Parts: C-alpha cells; sequence; structure tokens
C-alpha cells in the first residue's frame, strides 16, 4: 500500500535526521526493503531530510542498483 | 610460483575473524613502536624516504600526501580507504580485506596518528558484502582490546571508524566522486587544484589512500624502510599484488616486486597460454588501461616504464589474450565498460567515447573507410588530453595502444576486409 | 495566522489567533531579557503552556537569528513595535541595525 | 605578494594570487573560448573549451578551474588548441539534434558563435539521431533537450542563486539530463518560482521563455538601457533590451550582488508585457 511506505520509510529515515550524510544508505535500505524506489517512498524521504526531489532523484536514478520502477 | 608476498604475508596461514591469532605475527606491533617509540614527525620522515608511491593506481608518494594533510589549516581531519574497486577483474583489494582487515585498521590509525586525524572512513562496495561483515567485526574486535577507540595506549589519541557502504559505480573511485558519494551526492568529479587535502570532506582536510597502501604502512614501520627500499628498481621501490587472468592457465592473484620483465609473468610465473597457443597481447591496467604485446617482453614494469607504452597502471589486472583474439573488438569491448561507467559531466567523455565505440563497431562490422582510423586517432588524442577525471584520460587507452601497435591489424579491416578473430563477417 | 508561505522549509508552525495578541507577544519577549508567566502570557497566542516554551527555547538557542515581518502585520502599528521587540529581547543586532528586514511593497515608501 | 603577473599571448597581464587564469584573462581583456563559466557561478569544468596549455608543459589545463601563478606563459591560440576545440563543438553538435533553422537563440546562441568562430562547416561524426523530450508543458517557459550542452548552468542558477532547487541531472553517462523534480515536467512541479533565472543562465536555447521568442534576442536589438524595477521594495537592477519601441527582454544586472541577477516573474515578465499595451 502506498500508505504502508510512507510510515514504513518514516522508520527508515528515523535514524539519519539531522546527521549531515547518509542518504544512499537510506536509499539502499528502502531498497532491500522494496525491490525498487517508488516515488512516494522518494518523496517522503524528500519531505523527512528536508533535501530536494531534484537531488534525491538524481542520486537515486545516478546508480545503477536502485530501481525507480518495480522489478521482475 | 616463486615470488616475494608482503601486503598478502598472512593469506591463509591466519584466521580471518579472531584477531589474537593476527597479533600472534606482529599483528599490531608497529603501532606500538609508532605511538610509544616514535614521534608524529619521524613516522611521517622515514615513511617518505621508503619511497612508498600510490599502489591505487596514480603512483604519487604517499609521504607526500602525508604531509600536505598534516600542514592543514583547521583541527578537524579525515583519513579514507578506497576499496571501491569496481574493476571486473581487480579482486585484488576485496581479497586483502576479506584477509587481513586489521593490518588496513593499523595502516589507518598510524595515518591518523601521523597527520592528526581525529574520524576515518572506509569504503566497500555493497557488493562485497564479506569484506563489509569481517570488517564491521574486525574494528569492533580491536577497539574492545583498547586499539581504535579513546585514548589508544591513553595517549591523547582517538580513532573511530565509520564503514561507510558505496552504491555501486566506477567512477565512485576517484578522490572527488568518493568525497561526493559519501556526502550523499552524485560521484560527479570535481576539478583538482583544490586538492583534497587542503579541502576535503565537508571541507575539511582529507588523506585519501588505497587500501594497498595502507596495508604496507604497518610493515615499513616495524621492519623498517631501508629494507623496504631494497626491492625496488631505482624510483619505485615494493612490492605490486597483480591480478593475472585471462587466457591464461594459471589464474589468480600474484605478489612480484616492481621492475619485472612482463615475461617472467606470462611465461613461467602461470606457466603459459591456456593451450598451446602464442601470447599476442597483454591488457594492463584493467579496463581504462593500455595493452602490451611482444615488444614489450623485458621491460620492466614500472609506474613510469608502463606510462611510456601506453598502459597505465591501475587495477593492476593483467588479462592475457590468445592469439585468435582481435584488437579492435579488445577495444570496443574494455571502451563499451568505460562508456557505461561514465558520470556525463565533461563534453569529451560523455560525448568521444560513444562516437568511438560506433567507429569500432563500424570498422569491426567491414563498414570502415581510410580516414575513420584517422578520426578514430584523433579523438582518442583529444579525448584523453581534454577529459576532467582520469577516466576520459585512460579511457582511450586501448585505443591508441591497439592502434599503435596493431596498426596493420586495423588497416587490414579497411583494405582486405577480413578479420584474423574469424569470429565475424 | 496564515498558509506557511514555505510549506516544506518551517519546522515549528505558530498559528496565532486574531483579537488582541500583541501585547501577549511584548510580555513574551519581555521574560527573554529578564528570566533569560510564559503561561498567562501565551493564552490569547493560543498556544498551550508546551508550544510557547520551545518557542522560546529555539529562540534563545540561536547566537545570530532574523525576523521577517510581513504587510499583513501593519493592518496595526502595534504588531511591527511587538515584532520589533522580540528582535530586540534575543539580542538580533547587525551593524545596520536590528534583525527585522520590512517588507515595504513598493520602492518610494519614504518619498511617498 | 597577492599581486601576481603572468604573460597570456605575449601579452603581460596583471592579477591577484588567489584568482584563476580565466580571472585574469578577463581582467585586461583577452579572450578565451567558454561554454560552461557564468559570471557569479563556482566554475564548473564540463565544456572544455577554455583549455590552456603553457611553454615546456604538454599538459592541457582548463583555464577557468586553474589557479594563476607568477611566471607561467599561456597560450591560447595554436594549431592543436584550435584542432581540440572544433573537435569538441562537433561532438557536441552530432550528439544532440541542433536545427539552427528555427531556434529561438539562433543570432545570440553561445555554442553557435563557438562554432562560427571556429569555421566549423561539417560535423566528422555519425550524427546520432536520438529522441530528447521538449517539455513545453509551462506556458512560460520551454526546455527543448534537443540543444543541451549538460553545462550545469541552469541546475547552478535554482540551486544556489534561487534557492528553488528544482533542477538536477537525471541517468548518468550520455543519457544525463535536466529534470525537474522527480522527473516531472516543468508544470507539475511545485517546487518551481518561475523566475526565469535558468533562462538567463543557460547559453543555448534549451531554456526559452516562450511568448518573447524569435523578438528578444540580444543580437538584434536597437538599444540597451539598464534601471532598476519598479514593482517592490528589493530594487533589482535591470539590462532592458529595446527593439522597435517594445522591451523584448529583461536581464538582470547585478551578478556580484548577493541577488545574483535572478529577477522575478514579475521584473521579466510583466516589464515586457506592459510596453505591448
Ligand atoms: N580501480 C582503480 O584502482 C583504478 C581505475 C582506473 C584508473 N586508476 C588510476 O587512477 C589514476 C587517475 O589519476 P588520479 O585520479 O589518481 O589523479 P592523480 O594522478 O593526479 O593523483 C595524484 C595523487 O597525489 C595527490 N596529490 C597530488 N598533488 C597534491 C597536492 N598538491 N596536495 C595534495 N595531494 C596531492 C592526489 O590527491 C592523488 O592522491 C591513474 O593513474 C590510473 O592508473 C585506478
Ligand atoms: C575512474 C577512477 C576510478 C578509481 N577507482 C579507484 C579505486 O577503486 N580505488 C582506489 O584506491 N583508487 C581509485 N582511483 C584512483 C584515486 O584517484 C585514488 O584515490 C588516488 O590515486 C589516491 O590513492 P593512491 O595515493 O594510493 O594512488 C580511481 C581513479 C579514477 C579516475
Ligand atoms: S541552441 Fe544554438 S547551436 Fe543549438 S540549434 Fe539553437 S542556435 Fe543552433
Ligand atoms: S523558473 Fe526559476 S525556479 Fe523555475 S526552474 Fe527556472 S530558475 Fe528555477
Ligand atoms: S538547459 Fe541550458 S544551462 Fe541547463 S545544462 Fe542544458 S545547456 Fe546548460
Ligand atoms: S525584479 Fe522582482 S524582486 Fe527584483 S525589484 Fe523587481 S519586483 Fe522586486
Ligand atoms: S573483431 Fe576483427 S573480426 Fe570482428
Ligand atoms: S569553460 Fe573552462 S572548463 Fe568549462
Amino acid at each position: 500500500s502506498t500508505v504502508d511506505v510512507v510510515e514504513k520509510v518514516k522508520e527508515i529515515v528515523a535514524p539519519w535526521k539531522g546527521k549531515q550524510g547518509g542518504l544512499i544508505p537510506i536509499l539502499q535500505e528502502v531498497q532491500r526493503e522494496l525491490g525498487y524506489l517508488p516515488e512516494e517512498a522518494l518523496l517522503t524521504i524528500s519531505r523527512e531530510l528536508k533535501m530536494p526531489k531534484a537531488e534525491v532523484y538524481g542520486v537515486a536514478t545516478f546508480y545503477a542498483q536502485f530501481h525507480l520502477k518495480p522489478r521482475g | 610460483s616463486k615470488q616475494h608476498r608482503i601486503v598478502l604475508s598472512n593469506c591463509g596461514y591466519i584466521d580471518p575473524e579472531k584477531i589474537e591469532e593476527y597479533i600472534a605475527r606482529d599483528g599490531y606491533m608497529a603501532l606500538g613502536k609508532a605511538l610509544l617509540e616514535m614521534t608524529p614527525e619521524e613516522v611521517l620522515e622515514e615513511v617518505k624516504k621508503s619511497g612508498l608511491r600510490g599502489r591505487g593506481g596514480a603512483g604519487f608518494p604517499t609521504g607526500l600526501k602525508w604531509e600536505f594533510a598534516k600542514k592543514a589549516s583547521g583541527d578537524k581531519k579525515y583519513v579514507i580507504c578506497n576499496a571501491d574497486e569496481g574493476d571486473p577483474g581487480a579482486f585484488m583489494d576485496r581479497s586483502t580485506l576479506e584477509g587481513d582487515p586489521h593490518s588496513v585498521i593499523e595502516g589507518m590509525t598510524i595515518g591518523a596518528y601521523v597527520i592528526g586525524a581525529d574520524e576515518g572512513y572506509i569504503y566497500c562496495r555493497a557488493e562485497y558484502p564479506l569484506a563489509i561483515k569481517r570488517l564491521k567485526i574486525a574494528i569492533a574486535q580491536a577497539e574492545e582490546m583498547g586499539l581504535l577507540g579513546d585514548h589508544i595506549m591513553g595517549t591523547n589519541f582517538s580513532f573511530h571508524l565509520h564503514l561507510k557502504e558505496g552504491a555501486g559505480a566506477f567512477v565512485c573511485g576517484e578522490e572527488t566522486a568518493l568525497m561526493a558519494s559519501i556526502e550523499g551526492r552524485r560521484g560527479m568529479p570535481r576539478p583538482r587544484p583544490p586538492f583534497p587535502a587542503q579541502h576535503g570532506l565537508w571541507g575539511k582536510p582529507t588523506n585519501i589512500n588505497n587500501v594497498e597502501t595502507w596495508a604496507n604502512v604497518p610493515r615499513i614501520i616495524l621492519n623498517g624502510a631501508d629494507w623496504f627500499a631494497s626491492m625496488g628498481t631505482e624510483k619505485s621501490k615494493g612490492t605490486k599484488i597483480f591480478a593475472l587472468t585471462g587466457k591464461i592457465t594459471n589464474t589468480g592473484l600474484i605478489e612480484v616486486p616492481m621492475g619485472i620483465t612482463i615475461r617472467e609473468i606470462i611465461y613461467e610465473l602461470g606457466g603459459g597460454i591456456l593451450n598451446g597457443k602464442e601470447f599476442k597481447a597483454v591488457q594492463i591496467g584493467g579496463p581504462s588501461g593500455g595493452c602490451l604485446t611482444k615488444e614489450h617482453l623485458d621491460l620492466p614494469i614500472d609506474y613510469e616504464s608502463l606510462t611510456a607504452a601506453g598502459a597505465i597502471m591501475g587495477s593492476g589486472g593483467l588479462v592475457v589474450m590468445d592469439e585468435d583474439t582481435c584488437m579492435v573488438d579488445v577495444a570496443k569491448f574494455f571502451l563499451e565498460f568505460t562508456q557505461r561507467e561514465s558520470c556525463g559531466k565533461c563534453v569529451p567523455c560523455r560525448e568521444g567515447t560513444k562516437q568511438m565505440l560506433l567507429m569500432l563497431q563500424k570498422i569491426c562490422n567491414g563498414e570502415g573507410t581510410m580516414d575513420d582510423l584517422s578520426k578514430l586517432e584523433e579523438l582518442a588524442h583529444m579525448v584523453k588530453e581534454t577529459s576532467l577525471c582520469g577516466l576520459g584520460q585512460t579511457a582511450p587507452n586501448p585505443v591508441i595502444t591497439t592502434i599503435r601497435y596493431f596498426r596493420d591489424e586495423y588497416v587490414a579491416h579497411i583494405k582486405d576486409k577480413r578479420c584474423p578473430a574469424k569470429i565475424c563477417p | 495566522y496564515g498558509p506557511s508561505p514555505f510549506p516544506g522549509l518551517v519546522d515549528l508552525d505558530i498559528r496565532l489567533p486574531e483579537g488582541q495578541a500583541v501585547p501577549k507577544a511584548l510580555s513574551n519577549l519581555a521574560e527573554i531579557i529578564g528570566k533569560i508567566s510564559i503561561e498567562e502570557s501565551a493564552r490569547a497566542m493560543g498556544l498551550d503552556p508546551k508550544i510557547a516554551e520551545e518557542v522560546a527555547l529555539m529562540l534563545i538557542s540561536a547566537r545570530r537569528p532574523i525576523f521577517i515581518i510581513g504587510g499583513r502585520a501593519t493592518k496595526s502599528h502595534e504588531l511591527v513595535t511587538a515584532a520589533c521587540n522580540l528582535a530586540v529581547a534575543s539580542k538580533a543586532f547587525f551593524e545596520d541595525g536590528l534583525g527585522v528586514v520590512p517588507l515595504l511593497v513598493s520602492a518610494n515608501s519614504l518619498g511617498a | 605578494m597577492k599581486e601576481i603577473t603572468l604573460t597570456i599571448d605575449g601579452k603581460v597581464c596583471k592579477g591577484v594570487q588567489g584568482d584563476t587564469i580565466l580571472d585574469v584573462a578577463n581582467k585586461n581583456d583577452v579572450y578565451i573560448p567558454t561554454l560552461c563559466y557564468q559570471k557569479g557561478l563556482t566554475p564548473i569544468g564540463a565544456c572544455r573549451m577554455c583549455v590552456v596549455q603553457l611553454e615546456g608543459n604538454p599538459k592541457m589545463l582548463p583555464s577557468c578551474t586553474t589557479p594563476a601563478q607568477d611566471g607561467m606563459v599561456v597560450v591560447t591560440k595554436n594549431e592543436k588548441l584550435k584542432d581540440y576545440r572544433r573537435q569538441i563543438l562537433e561532438l557536441l553538435f552530432a550528439g544532440r539534434n541542433h536545427f539552427c533553422m528555427y531556434c529561438s537563440q539562433s543570432g545570440d546562441c553561445e555554442l553557435q558563435r563557438l562554432a562560427i568562430e571556429h569555421e566549423m562547416d561539417s560535423v566528422r561524426f555519425p550524427y546520432l539521431y536520438e529522441d530528447f523530450e521538449v517539455d513545453a508543458t509551462d506556458p512560460n517557459l520551454m526546455m527543448d533537450h534537443n540543444r543541451c550542452v549538460l553545462c550545469q548552468r541552469c541546475i547552478r542558477t535554482c540551486s544556489e542563486i534561487v534557492g528553488a532547487h528544482t533542477l538536477d541531472l537525471e541517468r548518468r553517462g550520455w543519457q544525463a539530463k535536466v529534470i525537474a523534480d522527480l522527473g516531472k515536467r516543468l508544470r507539475e512541479s511545485d517546487t518551481c518560482v518561475n523566475c526565469g533565472a535558468c533562462a538567463q543562465s543557460c547559453p543555448t536555447g534549451t531554456i526559452t521563455i516562450r511568448e518573447f521568442a524569435y523578438r528578444g534576442r540580444r543580437s538584434e536589438c536597437d538599444a540597451v538601457v539598464e534601471s532598476v524595477c519598479p514593482l517592490c521594495a528589493v530594487g533589482c537592477k535591470i539590462k532592458t533590451y529595446v527593439r522597435t519601441g517594445s522591451i523584448v527582454r529583461v536581464e538582470g544586472t547585478g551578478v556580484e550582488e548577493p541577488d545574483g541577477g535572478q529577477l522575478c516573474h514579475m521584473g521579466r515578465w510583466w516589464l515586457p508585457e506592459s510596453t505591448e499595451r
């Protein structure tokens, strides 16, 4: 559910608020627990870390390990 | 066969997890004699005469980099260990972090003591879970014994390690891309003159180094410096881990001193090609490295000697080719790798790499003219001399080196339309 | 009492209810010059004691704060003084003046 | 010392020990080709057109990011550099789809001027005919990615000067692209203030103000007058361009002040829309 991922990634970004770094590990752990990075996950990561959406989408699509669509 | 092992002088004659097995073989002694016997200055100057050049690929004297990092402003430093080995064939370094993480921990600690670094990072790809596991447990098993926590030996010296798991890119192995990747940004290299010793992680001075040069500072401290300078030629002193692979009988990691003729590497160490075939070429520096052939058989392998031969030393992978392999296809494969792992920041690389891939594809497919070869050569030279990061400056290496030694093999694709690879129409 | 003009950069949205919140604000900042009471000065501000408490707590921990006073606050020449007093009650000084930076709607303000 | 001296093109130039070579060149009059350099933004190092070499050293150094050091001789024009710069321009033209015939910036584009000054009359490369998106969803701004040099001066203007970090780079490699928030079109992005600082920063004709297309070319103006924006109190300095009794373009002078030349939607949309009432 698109509402489950909201709180579920809230609990993954919790240990990282206000620590000056560690965004690619956040994305790594959202990839581990979802297999892909949905748009809702990225929007909530941006709203919690108060990092712009352009930055999180740029770093999410920079690496080949991540995926923006559900994988087979 | 017969080779000198310094970096991997532990291999399997050690337990990879429990530390007291490691200390039973002079494990942490260096740290003591550098933290309780010597001064934070002589430890730098006696490394500076050891001639330990950067084993990461550049070949820079680590003593000079440590001097640049120590003589910095402000009181906040860092030490970083680059184990984001992205070359598919350069498992050289993951094997070291999986064999003896404690020697690397010692090296990072010695660096922190000399430079004056409080914190420290290690960069490992999330694709290597074994090294990450063993290092995460080794740092704990080494701080419990009071070697990686606060007031080590009670000497006003603290050193914490934060293992950072890499994301997986190959451009993220450069200093600036690594620094950007730790800070949660894109691994896009930045201009060099603000070097990562006056301005690094979060603006604080850093001393990024490779893992095999980190695995050498411990031994050169304890066994001395005059001894380490007695295994080099005249400029490059020490050992070097090589990944001998390809169509060779004996494949794996070897440790030869520097200034070794390549013949011994392929004719008597691996024991010859993996059939009754003959030797055509050997790529020396992984994907972004040149390729040497039979005119280079008695040329010693150094940092300065390989450069004159168009081949760079980096990722240390020595992949050997049979007589059947074609150099046009070899160049295309090694350039299609560096294209996929390009950042897309500098015009020369973002464009010329794709264009050279197309030119090589049309020269191998028989649709090549006689001036597209000149176009390819000039494009290689332009991308080499204009690109920002070393990726763009060493990506058109397997084209320059395949044209300067196999020029007839290229011209044969334009004039007689047939290929000695015997694999394609 | 507005739409929080930066929905995504603010970390403390304090919505004041209308009426006479100007004396409430001026008495609230009076304590920050002396003690640095709050509950009594936080009733017309429509904030439970805790809300005003950590407002003051973040206001005191800032070494160089600044206030942006808008044109809505000019519905009463009292609230402008309230903002300018919150400026002095937190040591928001600069070599050209206080940290108030009013948002004037035209350029010929003094001229007009 | 804080007072160094170099020799660019034989001409002796003065400068300060902290600047780069391009700054010392621009300080006197001296010309160096630039495409990704913008006064007011931290040097990027992407186009590699500002390459320059010293006597003795065969290496090539980017004049915009390499610092100046007293005693160095600088050579900006020779056969090697002309060849390399022409190859870079030909790569840029063969990679993307540049149609100068109907470009809105077809007489004031930095790339086109650099191509004409280097006598480019052929591309020498197989002309990759790739399909790039043209984003005209926003009624005011148009982003035609067929004309992108990937200089990132739009991503640096919406980040350090504006703050509305709406633009960034999508997938790496040759597939690099300038996207809005989360790969959306500009009209779906909520973090945009419609300031047009990106249109002023773009050297090519990728980002373009739509309603003044083909009229707001700085090359075919009649007069340039600098004044102040009357609409609000900030009072931003402007660079009004006049053509046939009409304001066709308002650009923000003040790339040295903290504003950075970014004007508000009013300052650069209402003012040229006012002259046609
Ligand atoms: N996987 C790999 O290991 C791999 C992959 C490709 C290539 N490579 C190697 O990468 C290299 C690319 O060059 P590079 O990126 O190492 O750059 P470089 O050759 O300029 O590196 C020089 C080193 O010296 C340091 N240095 C130099 N001057 C300094 C100063 N004034 N102050 C502080 N530090 C200073 C730099 O920080 C760096 O560590 C090639 O030599 C290549 O063989 C390695
Ligand atoms: C594309 C590219 C990838 C690199 N990858 C690595 C790497 O994985 N590990 C590494 O130690 N150095 C790597 N380097 C070299 C770095 O610049 C290195 O951190 C630097 O040379 C310092 O290490 P050294 O002093 O031991 O040479 C890479 C360089 C480039 C251009
Ligand atoms: S952006 Fe410049 S080079 Fe490209 S089509 Fe338009 S005028 Fe021509
Ligand atoms: S209009 Fe302004 S806010 Fe929007 S993308 Fe352009 S510069 Fe950024
Ligand atoms: S849109 Fe313009 S400014 Fe932005 S990267 Fe492309 S060419 Fe450069
Ligand atoms: S451009 Fe906009 S912000 Fe600047 S003075 Fe004019 S109205 Fe005010
Ligand atoms: S590689 Fe020469 S035959 Fe295709
Ligand atoms: S202009 Fe000097 S590198 Fe881009």
